[PDB]
């Protein structure tokens, strides 16, 4: 359930992805440049070539099901959430400075197992935003979750395994 | 050309002043094939 | 004009932040709204042009 396959820049960072409207230009989303691979979700470009500086950055891998997808190489992100230990998101919202935010995250449980969760409903925009640990590693992306009969959002957080290192 | 660019915004840190908010419940979903998440499993 | 032109707009459970077309038969033309990018209904259009073409 995934998909394979002038340079732009991939200095190591959080960053706002971009896009033009017939009026004006706006946020649709953001992600995190790390290694020189640029991870998201796949529902803010929907594996579409982005634009870097002043080269262009093209996708590497993508998955709908998992709604992830990584530019300029395979995915580079590894750390999970240990279950315990409270974390923080790296608020990139439309518009605001970056801010971080603390949690203690709650869980989704699926047939196939449990998976991290937060309960923070930021402003549409803010998918790709990560999340990270006491070490300052990112552990997952914001963006993808559901809305609650009671007017919650619980959105996952959503990772995945180094694609460079076997798994064993 | 493309439609979409990128553009640094910050560096990826924690903050110890950081606010804390938000609960911490267990709910019950299922991913559908579509990448979206389902409730009551 | 196709019926799903009188089904209100649906910025889905994501959080991306896509400016997209929805009809609005109220006044009778059409106008942006915010697709979070999944689960898009059909009443969700890339542009005025298409949206107004379609239900128009």
């Amino acid at each position: 359930g995934g998909v394979l396959w002038k340079k732009g820049d991939t200095t190591t960072g959080v960053y706002r992805i971009m896009t033009r409207g017939l009026l004006g230009s706006y946020q649709a989303g953001a992600g995190v440049m790390v290694e020189g691979v640029f991870h998201t979700l796949w529902h803010t470009t929907k594996g579409a070539a982005l634009m870097s500086g002043e080269g262009r950055l093209d996708p590497y891998w993508g998955s709908v099901k998992e709604d992830r997808l990584c530019y300029g190489g395979p995915w580079q992100l590894q750390h999970k959430w240990n279950g315990q230990d409270e974390v923080q998101m790296i608020v990139v919202e439309p518009g605001r400075n970056v801010k971080n935010v603390q949690t203690k995250p709650g869980v989704f449980k699926t047939p196939e197992g449990e998976i991290g969760a937060v309960t923070l409903d930021f402003p549409t925009g803010t998918s790709g935003s990560p999340i990270v640990d006491k070490n300052g590693d990112v552990i997952g992306l914001y963006g993808n979750g559901v809305i609650m009969p009671n007017g919650s959002y619980i959105s996952a957080i959503v990772q995945g395994e180094r694609m460079d290192e076997p798994i064993p | 050309s493309t439609d979409m660019w990128i553009e640094r915004t910050a560096d990826i840190s924690w903050e110890s002043d950081a606010e804390i908010t938000g609960s911490s419940e267990r709910v019950d979903v299922r991913l559908d094939d579509d990448g979206n998440f389902q409730l009551m499993n | 004009r196709p019926d799903f032109c009188l089904e209100p707009p649906y910025t889905g459970p994501c959080k991306a932040r896509i400016i997209r077309y929805f009809y609005n038969a109220k006044a009778g033309l059409c106008q942006t709204f915010v697709y979070g990018g999944c689960r898009a209904k059909r009443n969700n259009f890339k542009s005025a042009e298409d949206c107004m073409r379609t239900c128009g």
